[PDB]
């Protein structure tokens, strides 16, 4: 029985000094007396600095520093299923010990050039704005941005309740949150059947601020272990703007000179870093997938601020949600100038594709158009026509909370959208439209709705206008 | 021995050094007890709290009073636990200040009563509890946009002369007066005037039987305005668990105590954040917000006001207190100078509980109505700011005209306000608030004028005064 | 034999003491290759990269990979010479990293073949060609209002999310195909996606047989980030000076060089600037810069994609980046939000190449026309939105009109982007997309509607979309 020992020099906020580790290795684990663990960041001349990992109240200057021979590690395996864990991976959750027998690096390469594959299969959210303008595909990076209480937890909820039987593991990782809030959601996902598949990693406000910093990569690595055998894996990373601030706090606590708004240097490097491991292998890697969805929250819906326009220029696209359209009634409040796909189209079903090739760019016409309009006063037929579809396809792209849509039954009512056959429904009647459309295609239109399903493609376009125009006739004007 | 010699003294910042093996513990508490050797000396009579611990046995430490007066080389005694304040039946009807010793002359606390440590780590994962009740006010901007939760945090933000303070006291008169529970109030970095007011007021309505006080106002050193919060919070928590009560903690101004840590911070040696804040504001509010929570054995439902310095929202000390709020009402200077009271922002106010199956589905169509509404209202602004209202579409128009009388009928006469003008104040059932702002969108009080809504209550009172006007 | 030991880890910087009078010379590349002594060690192989001396024969250098398991106290081996690469025909068909290593896994370089340092200085002033000849992409806003330049180069600006990628995409479509010489591409902390869709692109339309590429993607450490675009010049400028070919050198995103830059600065101990910019960046950015250029031997024409941090284009780096280029293409998130693609600024953009003695007269007078109109139209939106349409004289209705449909006909489908607009792209030759832009401007189309102008090529395909639509 032998170690490297070493003493503790400092010890405050979190951050400890230690004279002797001669042997230490950087971004190893230590632990010190009283069994709390710590990771060491600084290897200088003559003393090491560490991030202590826990309460730092019983650390006292004198106390013993042991060496561990570990690179920073978190258990992996499939007991975390369904289970509340920290970053460390200590269950919190009450319901006994995790029996994983294996562990990763936190810090681990991205697959590479030659390693990858090309988006190619989506990913359902049954959200109709999101899943015809801004598709989202397996191995993509999609960013949920906007301002505090606009709908990115609902999203994101949605989103993972939705992959109930696409055999899909979900992680959820909260960062910087309330417990009282991870437990509703916790509650949520128990209620609605989604904690089967679903591991929660949380670390709440009150912990230290490196456990807030390594949190996003215990949940990377958590799915890159079920990622590297096959399998499909979407994280979730609630606010990725809360770590940011935790490491701009570590960064001060060791005396590194602050830059911008006094953020480090590297603050871009630790998201590219983060957000680069989520990929799509290729065939011959096994051809599993990891899909992220992280989040950013604006201030007063500055999308052009620091942080924001980092994140922005990591991610493969973003849904950008405002609050003058929340109010306005518009809700779950995309907007479609501002939000873009970097894979769409190729993230879409076939049908879909078909329906709505061009959906997006004629929103942010319309939008234009719209706003052009109100200055004058005598608009001739073309621009008429034009407003008055576009009022009716943001009618269409309206949608209540907890009420996910099948992908062939948003294809049918987009079809029906794009072809025509609602400008003669007048405007405030085409929600009451899409229902009792929804209704009528689950008593008489079966035969579609089935071909759209094993076939990825529209049916023939005579049968489907034929039942258009039956559902038409049943169809009463208020 | 565990005794300390004082090193350096940097006005609220004192360093100590201690025998090697012998260093106190990180929040351990120290007292300093000096009597004149000569003329040329006084007496000292302070409390410390460990803060670091700087190498070669020597502590940094806050003072908990004035420092003036300390020599190099006096003599320091370590207690070997942190701040303990007395807790239990004891501490009702009694005020105290952050270390626990009565100031309202009614004679010192027994020495073997049983005292609690100021610092402890927040409640488990599995000990909380989560359920949503909506606590009726009877303010119907806050009925009708943003019920709060019963159990739950909410948050009351404005900047300087907007009302926090007078809101705060409606809410004491209108709820805590009736609770039946436990009620303590904390009064962090406000005017002794204030805290001596609502003492007087509390004794004469006889709610002080059932109430603990504890006060850090402004002439109080940065040590004392960071730990009476947690002070109160100790005395509340013990209500919460031992005895299972439902308790209201109602905490005077917690800007307060970050900018508390904020003006230490420079002088414990750590580099400056983004707005020269402490680099730890985060884990400090969070350490002490979630302490403040609801669990199995009682429930505590705390109302903060929240200072917003020079008006300005995106400040980091009120942005980072958003997250830990169940509810919000943010004040706006702008709606208090055109005589809007209590000057809710009816657009930024936010809560948990505005769900059609937490308040019912007509509750919720009429406030997501009046929302729109104004909403549109608000998109107008620049154009009748320039030209005014002759320009606007027919539509438009009726959206000004069913919008100003919706904002204004947000205000209200209050209760504690009957100081200010002779009207007496009102108290709305929720029921009555829907129904008179279902009405208004009904474009029923059309041919009303538009100051014939401001400040009555009821529906009916616009009814009332209008007649009593010109009409 | 001279060994260093490593005596300082911080993140991407190491500090490496030397035997006295054995230093390396600035710039070299050090070699750490460790063998585990035991179960609680990591295999190492690292290299290095010289910045300074820091007197008392210690060095400060910059990591090319992860730092992760260094021991203080490590062997490290002094290679005497600057990272090389190899270059030839060898490097034709491949891709690499950094460090001239292949990771196609199609087997490794020859350890006998040629290499050469990644620093050497700039070409002279003797030794330059200034002619000035226009390259033609097919792209109508380029084409017409800022045409590109042989042998010269072009640098796309843009904020997060405007074009600059697809642009490039889009560039590379209608120029390598047929170029005739040697392409290079540099990926410069970007997307690793974005890498390996090119990369399948060219391999499946043939192009990847004349191509050299380069990958220095976000995941890669600060060294490898800013000295990738030194890899990629060196192989380019092998085949400008050795065989006298016409090179085509595409770099991903020229600013993530000043990034890293900046990101390792405050480690090595620079004092920040102004917006927390290293101070040597002018310095750093000329010393790559003025290596990219045509002289006598050949010629290297290039085009660099700008990223303009949160759309200002006051920022130092492209503040700075502006000056070393002869054209330059602006895109703008106003127009990307509008829907008009690539979303070029008209007003902005600016190229050498508008001479009427360059391009002729016809599309001088042409580009100069509608640049005024376009500049008359950005003053009117002021006034409309605030007056109307119809307080304006019948000129400036004209205005509005003919600039509209303008603005509409600088939009074109591209070949890349099929996923995005659901049809194939066009191609537009420059006399085609001038007499086009005449005749809208003569009014030969004004009574066409202005949305069949959106995203179509040629000037009869406004013609064949608007009797498609029924007029
Ligand atoms: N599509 C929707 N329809 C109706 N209400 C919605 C919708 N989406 C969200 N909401 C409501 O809006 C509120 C805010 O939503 P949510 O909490 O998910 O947003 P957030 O941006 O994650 O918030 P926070 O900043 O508080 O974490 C909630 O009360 C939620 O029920
Ligand atoms: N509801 C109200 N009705 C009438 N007057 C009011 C009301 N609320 C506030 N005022 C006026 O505004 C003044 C300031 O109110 P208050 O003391 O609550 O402000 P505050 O936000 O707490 O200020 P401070 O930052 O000084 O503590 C009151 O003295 C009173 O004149
Ligand atoms: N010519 C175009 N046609 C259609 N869509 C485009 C075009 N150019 C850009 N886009 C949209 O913009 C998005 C982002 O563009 P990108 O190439 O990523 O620019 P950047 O490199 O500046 O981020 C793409 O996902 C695409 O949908
Ligand atoms: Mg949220
Ligand atoms: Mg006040
Ligand atoms: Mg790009």
């Amino acid at each position: 029985q032998v170690s490297d020992v070493g003493t503790v020099i400092q010890v405050g906020d979190g951050i400890a000094r230690a004279h002797g580790l001669d042997n230490v290795m950087s971004g190893e684990l230590v632990e010190f007396a009283n069994g709390v663990m710590g990771m060491a960041l600084n290897l200088e001349e003559n003393n090491v600095g560490i991030v202590i990992l826990g309460p730092y109240t019983g650390i006292k200057e004198g106390d013993e520093v042991r060496r561990t021979g570990r690179i920073m590690e978190v258990p992996v395996g499939e007991a975390l299923i369904g289970r509340v864990v920290n970053p460390l991976g200590q269950p919190v959750d009450g319901l006994g010990p995790v029996e994983t027998t294996e562990t990763r690096p936190i810090e681990s390469p991205a697959p590479g050039v030659m390693d990858r594959r090309s988006v190619h299969e989506p990913l359902q959210t049954g959200i109709k704005a999101i899943d015809a303008l801004v598709p989202i595909g397996r191995g993509q990076r999609e960013l949920i941005i906007g301002d505090r209480q606009t709908g990115k937890t609902s999203v994101a909820i949605d989103t993972i309740i939705n992959q109930k039987d696409q055999n899909m593991i979900s992680i959820y990782v909260a960062i910087g949150q309330k417990e009282s809030t991870v437990r509703t959601v916790v509650e949520t996902l128990r209620k609605h059947g989604a904690l089967d598949y679903t591991i929660v990693v949380t670390a709440s406000a009150s912990q230290p601020a490196p456990l807030l910093f390594l949190a996003p990569y215990a949940g990377v690595a958590m799915g890159e272990y079920f990622m590297y055998k096959g399998k499909h894996v979407l994280v979730v990373y609630d606010d990725l703007s809360k770590q940011a601030a935790a490491y701009r706090e570590l960064s001060l606590l060791l005396r590194r000179p602050p830059g911008r708004e006094a953020y480090p240097g590297d603050i871009f490097y630790l998201h590219s870093r983060l957000l680069e491991r989520a990929a799509k292998l290729s065939d011959a890697k096994g051809g599993g997938s990891l899909t992220a969805l992280p989040f950013v929250e604006t201030q007063a819906g500055d999308i052009s601020a620091y942080i924001p326009t980092n994140v922005i220029s990591i991610t493969d696209g973003q849904i950008f949600l405002q609050s003058d359209l929340f109010f306005s009634g518009v809700r779950p409040a995309i907007n479609a100038g501002l939000s873009v796909s970097r894979v769409g189209g190729a993230a879409q079903i076939k049908a879909m594709k078909k329906v709505a090739g061009t959906l997006r760019l004629d929103l942010a016409a319309y939008r234009e158009l719209e706003a052009f309009a109100q200055f004058g006063s005598d608009l001739d037929k073309a621009t008429q026509a034009k407003l008055a579809r576009g009022a009716r396809t943001v009618e269409v792209l309206k949608q209540d909370l907890h009420q996910p849509i099948p992908v062939e039954k948003q294809v049918l009512i987009i079809y029906a959208l794009t072809r025509g056959f609602l400008d003669d429904i007048p405007v405030e009647d085409v929600r009451r439209f899409e229902k009792e459309f929804y209704l009528f295609l689950d008593q008489n239109g079966q035969h579609l709705l089935e071909h759209i399903r094993t076939t990825k493609d529209l049916p023939n376009e005579d049968d489907l206008n034929k039942a258009i125009e039956a559902f038409k006739k049943t169809f009463v004007v208020s | 021995m565990t005794r300390g010699r004082v090193i350096q003294v940097m006005g609220p910042v004192v360093d100590v050094k201690f025998e090697n093996g012998h260093l106190p513990a990180i929040y351990n508490a120290l007292k300093i007890q000096h009597k004149a050797r000569n003329e040329n000396e006084v007496d000292i009579d302070l409390t410390l709290e460990v803060a670091l611990h700087l190498g070669d046995d020597t502590v940094r430490t806050i003072a908990m009073a004035s420092t003036d007066g300390l020599i190099r080389g006096m003599e320091v005694i370590d207690t070997g636990a942190p701040i303990s304040v007395p807790v239990g039946e004891v501490t009702l009807g009694r005020v105290f200040n952050v270390l626990g010793e009565p100031i309202d002359l009614e004679g010192d606390i027994p020495a073997d009563a049983r005292r609690d440590p100021i610092h402890r780590p927040a409640p488990k994962f599995e000990e909380l509890a989560t359920e949503v009740e909506i606590l009726e006010t009877g303010i119907k901007v806050v009925d009708l946009l943003a019920p709060y939760i019963k159990g739950g945090k909410i948050g009351l933000f404005g900047g300087a002369g907007v009302g926090k303070t007078v809101l705060i006291q409606e809410l004491i008169h209108n709820i805590a007066q009736e609770h039946g529970g436990i009620s303590v109030f904390a009064g962090v970095g406000e005017r002794t005037r204030e805290g001596n007011d609502l003492y007087h007021e509390m004794k004469d309505s006889g709610v002080i039987s059932k109430t603990a006080m504890v006060f850090g106002q402004m002439n109080e050193p940065p040590g004392a305005r960071m730990r009476v919060a947690l002070t109160g919070l100790t005395m509340a928590e013990y209500f919460r668990d031992e005895q299972g009560q439902d308790v209201l903690l109602f905490i005077d101004n917690i800007f307060r105590f970050t900018q508390a840590g904020s003006e230490v911070s420079a002088l414990l040696g750590r580099m400056p954040s983004a707005v020269g804040y402490q680099p730890t504001l985060a884990t400090e509010m969070g350490q002490l917000q979630e302490r403040i929570t609801s669990t199995a054995k009682g429930s505590i439902t705390s109302i903060q006001a929240i200072y917003v310095p020079a008006d300005d929202y995106t400040d980091p000390a009120p942005a980072t207190t958003f997250s830990h709020l169940d509810a919000t009402t943010n004040l706006e200077r702008k709606l208090a100078e055109m005589g809007i009271y209590p000057a809710v922002d009816p657009l930024a106010s936010t809560s948990r509980a505005l769900a059609p199956e937490i308040v019912g589905e007509e509750h919720y169509q009429v406030a997501r109505k009046v929302q729109q509404t104004l909403q549109r209202y608000k998109e107008l602004q620049d154009i009748i700011a320039i030209l005014g209202m002759d320009e606007l579409s027919d539509e438009d128009k009726l959206v000004v005209h069913r919008a100003r009388r919706i904002q204004f009928f947000l205000s209200q006469n209050f209760h504690v306000a009957e100081q200010f003008t002779g009207q007496p104040g009102s108290y709305v059932p929720v029921k009555e608030t829907v129904r008179g702002f279902k009405e208004i969108l009904e474009g029923k009080y059309d041919h009303l004028p538009e100051d014939a809504f401001r400040l009555v209550g009821r529906i009916e009172e616009v009814v009332e005064k209008a007649k009593a006007m010109g009409v």
